[PDB]
This record gives structure tokens, sequence and C-alpha cells, in this order.
DNA sequence: TCAGCCCATAAATCATAGAG
DNA sequence: ACTCTATGATTTATGGGCTG
């Protein structure tokens, strides 16, 4: 099951993944349906309300749009 | 949700291993692979994503 | 300017189609 | 007949290029 590449290429080098709770996810999903975009303020109040950071909320929304972009809906 | 056909995997694996030094097909290349395999470019992307990672993982 | 967006990708993890 | 592994998709998270 082990791979033996004839040579080790750059892309081959490196570069636990916390899961969100039903509540966090449900709420985020809930917020996103109110407005696919967030204001610096709303971003902060939601981050505190869900024990998540600002970054994590920003990123969660970024990813959420990519998914919204995809699935054309 | 079934798996890709036998021919589609051979095609993707062939492209993949033929480009081991840089397994990052362009948008056009992804579209041509998708056409021949009969899937979406998105499925091609997932396919390369999983392949790239699962491969370096077993080195 | 520059915080925030898009896009492509990483890496771990979910779900289950089938090869053993 | 039945068990796990490999496989396709989805979920967190990084970074770069670009524009309001």
């Amino acid at each position: 099951g082990k791979k033996n590449p004839p040579q080790i290429y750059p892309w081959m080098k490196r570069v636990q993944r916390t899961s969100y709770t039903r509540y966090q996810t449900l709420e985020l999903e809930k917020e996103f349906h109110f407005n696919r975009y967030l204001t610096r303020r709303r971003r902060i109040e939601i981050a505190h309300a869900l024990s998540l950071t600002e970054r994590q909320i920003k990123i969660w929304f970024q990813n959420r749009r990519m998914k919204w972009k995809k699935e054309h809906k | 949700r079934r798996n890709f056909s036998k021919q589609a995997s051979e095609i993707l694996n062939e492209y993949f291993y033929s480009h081991l030094s840089n397994p990052y097909p362009s948008e056009e290349a992804k579209e041509e692979l998708a056409r021949k395999c009969g899937i979406t470019v998105s499925q091609v992307s997932n396919w390369f994503g999983n392949k790239r990672i699962r491969y370096k993982k077993n080195i």
C-alpha cells in the first residue's frame, strides 16, 4: 500500500481538524440565509456568540459562498 | 452515488502518474479530462485533490 | 492604502460502494 | 454472505492575487 515515487518532487512535501457543533453550524447556516455577507460588527458578535474567532467566521462565510457559487443556487 | 467507470479511472490515473512532477492540470486540461471521462470538471478537481493527498500520504 | 473577497488547494473526516 | 478498505464528497483552514 506504500508509494515508491521514482523521485521526490516538491509538491510531495508537507504544507486533527476541529469539527463545528450542530449549534455552531446551524446558526452559521441560519445567518448566511440572512445575508451572504457580514459586517465587521456582525462578524464580531457572531464569533463571540459561538465560541469561534473572527477569522473562523470570516473563513466559514468565504467557504460558504464558494459552496453557494457552486451548486449554482 | 456510484463510482467512476473503469475507463475514467484509467484515464485519470494515467494522466496523474504521467504528470507526477506536477499533478496540477489547468482549467482546460481539467475540462478535457472531464469530457473524456464523462464527469464534471468539479469531480475532476475533487479527484485530483484526493489523489494528490492520498498519494503523498503513503510515501 | 488595505481589510476582505475569490479561487485553488491542503488535509482531515464523513459515507458508503464494492473488492476481497 | 459479510467485513473493511479504498473512493468520492464535504468540511475546516492557508495563501495569493485583485479590487473597492
